């Protein structure tokens, strides 16, 4: 009844669904194969007519050379063989491809999955997009699917959590162009839309975790750390219990901004937990640092719109009210004046579960905070830059035009990011 | 103002004896009520003590009020 449907797309859509997936049969007990040793599961699984616990969720890629990992992963008896999508040629890292070509030969095949997905599904809470901004299937297929799910659902809602380009990171040379493509389609299709940075993260592993050769495999599973997080309320008591609905209400004041930053706290290694306490007093004032974030943004040039805080375990209200109260007080943290309050504020009992070979330590309180802020302008701005330093000559373009695309598709995605920044200043 | 026998002129022939509902050295005064401020004010619950501040930066507003 409290249930979600995971979508992950490309390859870093996939890349998180093996650590989120890796989460959730662990934190409930789920064998690899299937069954267990309600509502607890309810939400991401359906028990079958015997004893076998099915995931709902739908691994959608265009390369086989990964989705077939999962078909000979330990991961091969859970997943129904259909789930698995997966295409002949890839997106070549060409929005055009994963757009006008091939996309719109397996979209009427991923949308069957999904009407036999919510069938079984009573009261749906909204889809949940991993996505990876910057490739021809995230941001192709990915512009492509969901213009989809806005015309045969609409009033659902889509969560979309998707790396975005770095400033200094960039594994590729024409991720600035289907990074631009890719605002014109998910802004008007997704209902709120998480960003992070695999730069930012990096960061993260060097100061906190103290992780020196890290890898792909070592952030995700920081990714189903917020996840975890952000769902504890839909499968797990606790006081405050806070559902998508309220999460989404309090959040988003305008219907353009939506783009909103992350962090997470505690993160240390499992030693350094002999050298601190970790209350909730000490950890909320973690999740406010700029160096917490998951984006390279600064907080700290913008203006706090609203904030949306989830702890975790041994948590009790009290103390919640009382490290919320003197941050508003705090000089460093500037909230915009139309709203005194800023804080939905969402509590559980069930501490974050850990996994074996992991990095982070076994903890009894955690905060997830997730704010939208108008300091997320700087971001959106290098990317304007990029853009039109490239796109200047027409660089890379013959390539685009060559697969159903136009020229106008290049300055029309140009104003729209025009069009958002300033909705970025009119808020001052 | 016959029947009435004003207090401006009654001889102290007249005079009146006090009763209870009224303060007199005979009778004990029992204890009586009055409201308590509800501390000093803050922008966490308020208070009755002061405590010492971190940051003082004149005309600032930075506490911690978590302990
Ligand atoms: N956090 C994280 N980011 C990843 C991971 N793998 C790739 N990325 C980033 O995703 C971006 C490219 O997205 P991909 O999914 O690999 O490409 P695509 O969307 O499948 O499109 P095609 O390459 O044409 O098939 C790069 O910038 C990567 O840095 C991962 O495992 N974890
Ligand atoms: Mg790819």
């Amino acid at each position: 009844m409290r249930e979600v449907i995971s979508i992950h797309i490309g390859q870093a859509g996939i890349q998180v669904g093996n650590a989120c997936w890796e989460l959730y049969c662990l934190e409930h007990g789920i064998q690899p194969d299937g069954q267990m040793p309600d509502d607890a599961f309810n939400t991401f699984f359906s028990e079958t007519g015997a004893g076998k616990h099915v995931p709902r969720c739908i691994f959608l890629d265009l390369e086989p050379t990964v989705v077939d990992e999962v078909r000979t992963g330990t991961y091969r008896q859970l997943f129904h063989p259909e789930q698995l999508i997966s295409g002949k040629e890839d997106a070549a890292n060409n929005f055009a491809r994963g757009h006008y070509t091939i996309g719109k030969e397996i979209v009427d095949l991923a949308l069957d999955r999904i009407r036999k997905l919510a069938d079984n599904c009573t009261g749906l809470q909204g889809f949940l997009v991993f996505n990876a901004v910057g490739g021809g299937t995230g941001s192709g297929l990915g512009s492509l699917l969901l213009e989809r799910l806005s015309v045969d659902y609409g009033k659902k809602s889509k969560l979309g959590f998707t790396v975005y380009p770095s400033p200094q990171v960039s594994t590729a040379v024409v991720e600035p162009y289907n990074s631009v493509l890719s605002t014109h389609s998910l802004l008007e299709h997704t209902d709120v839309a998480v960003m992070l940075d695999n730069e930012a993260i990096y960061d993260i592993c060097r100061r906190s975790l103290d992780i020196e050769r890290p890898t792909y495999t070592n952030l995700n599973r920081l990714i189903a750390q917020v996840i975890s997080s952000l769902t504890a309320s839909l499968r797990f008591d606790g006081a405050l219990n806070v559902d998508i609905t309220e999460f989404q209400t309090n959040l988003v004041p305008y219907p353009r901004i939506h783009f909103m930053l992350s962090s997470y706290a505690p993160i240390i290694s499992a030693e350094k937990a002999y050298h601190e306490q970790l209350s909730v007093a000490e950890i909320t004032n973690a999740a406010f640092e700029p160096a917490s974030m998951m984006v390279k943004c600064d907080p700290r040039h913008g203006k706090y719109m609203a904030c949306c805080l989830m702890y975790r375990g041994d948590v009790v209200p009290k103390d919640v009210n009382a490290s919320v109260a003197t941050i508003k007080t705090k000089r460093t943290i500037q909230f915009v004046d139309w709203c005194p309050t800023g804080f939905k504020c969402g509590i559980n009992y069930q501490p974050p579960t850990v996994v074996p070979g992991g990095d982070l330590a076994k903890v009894q309180r955690a905060v997830c905070m997730i704010s939208n802020s108008t300091a997320i302008g700087e971001i959106f701005s290098r990317l304007d830059h990029k853009f039109d330093l490239m796109y200047a000559k027409r660089a890379f373009v013959h390539w685009y035009v060559g697969e159903g695309m136009e020229e106008g598709e290049f300055s029309e995605a140009r104003e729209d990011l025009a069009a958002l920044e300033k909705d970025f200043e009119e808020v001052g | 103002k016959s029947a009435f026998n004003f207090t401006q002129t009654t001889p102290v022939f007249m005079d009146s004896a006090p009763r209870w509902p009224k303060e007199n050295p005979t009778w004990p005064k029992n204890m009586k009520a009055t409201m308590g401020y509800k501390g000093i004010q803050s922008n966490y619950l308020p208070t009755n003590t002061v405590t010492l501040k971190a940051v003082e930066v004149p005309g600032t507003t930075e506490r911690n009020f978590n302990f």
